[PDB]
């Protein structure tokens, strides 16, 4: 039997160590690792979840930060119908590159994808470099949304992939009827 | 036995692991030879 | 605990098994567009 | 650090039910199971084997044999370097056909492929359908290395596979020189 409804590809997109991994293996695992392995390129996992009475199957494709693999995750962009933006609020510079980020989005993924900023590692307040209150003001600036999450603590990882998803369905739904 | 259902289990693993792997690297190059 | 092992290494083949799946049907697609 | 020296891509195509996959199981984890689950589509295995103080990493693709799966599978044959060939020798039709996927891989393969043909399932001797004679016959007509294996009881599978390896890489090695 097929075991799904939908089915909405999604990207996690943001600089190298901010998190990206670690916010899916959370999500996709419910579980969480300290020792860093930077993904070679792109990795992928799936889950399933139910909106509305609905089987939702997320196709989350976790994509490299580092420059050398621009080629190679540019190229994910396309299919893309969430895509979330990840910075670590204990850095500043993913955050300042948050901006760029979203340009890498409009010049190659669909210009109606739906987009989050997640300001990650939340749980490191000893070590912050951004404040909550500037993550929510680039978001506003962008009309994005934005959640502060951390994969360590569980905290609003299912909040931002359900949100995302949600919003997708939305679209969705609004555009058979 | 269950230690080698366990080594079983982690051999398979390991195993779907290396093809994920190199289904991904093919993923990859697939739609790089698209976007051209 | 070796069962909280071996069930966690039982989830983890059915999880890598259906990505397996998943990209394989990804590869088919991709490699008929290119055949276009 | 990288696993291998050489790189082969194989396929292995046959009838439904012929034991393309039960064969792969055999080389890839010297198992065997005797419950159909006819293939959907592809399936894909690795084996790392050694040759000439080499690794020679084999990438195995496993076709599903129905016509339903003709346009997927088919695609697959571009890349080919190594084709195993297989009928089951208690199935006259489906050797009566192994003419037909010769067409099928000089249509779509690479012309200089190296090709091999296995006469699966030859422990079932109650049963046989196809003397292992006719088989030699059919692959002499086309110039074709032949072998009898059983995945069941573990014959001439390493053999086959090791053979149509060495032969690809003869040819590789003589293109270098
Ligand atoms: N304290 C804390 N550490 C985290 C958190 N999330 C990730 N980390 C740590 O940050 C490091 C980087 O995490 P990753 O998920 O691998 O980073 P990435 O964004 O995937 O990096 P690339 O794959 O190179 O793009 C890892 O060592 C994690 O342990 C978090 O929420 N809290
Ligand atoms: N006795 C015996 N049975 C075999 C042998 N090889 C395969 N079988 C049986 O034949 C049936 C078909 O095997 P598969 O490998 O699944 O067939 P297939 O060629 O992959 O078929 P498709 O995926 O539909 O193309 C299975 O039930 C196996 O148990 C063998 O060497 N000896
Ligand atoms: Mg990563
Ligand atoms: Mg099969």
């Amino acid at each position: 039997a097929k075991t799904y409804d939908y089915l909405f590809k999604l990207l996690l997109i943001g600089d190298s160590g901010v998190g990206k991994t670690c916010v899916l293996f959370r999500f996709s695992e419910d579980a969480f690792n300290s020792t860093f392995i930077s993904t070679i390129g792109i990795d992928f996992k799936i889950r399933t979840i139910e909106l509305d009475g609905k089987r939702i199957k997320l196709q989350i494709w976790d994509t490299a930060g580092l420059e050398r693999f621009r080629t190679i995750t540019t190229a994910y962009y396309r299919g893309a119908m969430g895509i979330m933006l990840v910075y670590d609020i204990t850095n500043e510079k993913s955050f300042d590159n948050i901006r760029n980020w979203i340009r890498n989005i409009e010049e190659h993924a669909s210009a109606d994808v739906e987009k989050m900023i997640l300001g990650n590692k939340c749980d490191v307040n000893d070590k912050r470099q951004v404040s909550k209150e500037r993550g929510e003001k680039l978001a506003l600036d962008y009309g994005i949304k934005f959640m502060e999450t951390s994969a360590k603590a569980n905290i609003n990882v299912e909040n931002a992939f359900f949100t995302l998803a949600r919003d997708i369905k939305a679209k969705m739904d609004k555009k058979h009827h | 036995g269950p230690l080698q259902e366990k080594d079983q289990l982690r051999t398979q693993v390991v195993r779907l692991q290396a093809e994920k792997a190199d289904l991904l690297g093919i993923v990859s190059e697939l739609q790089l030879k698209l976007n051209s």
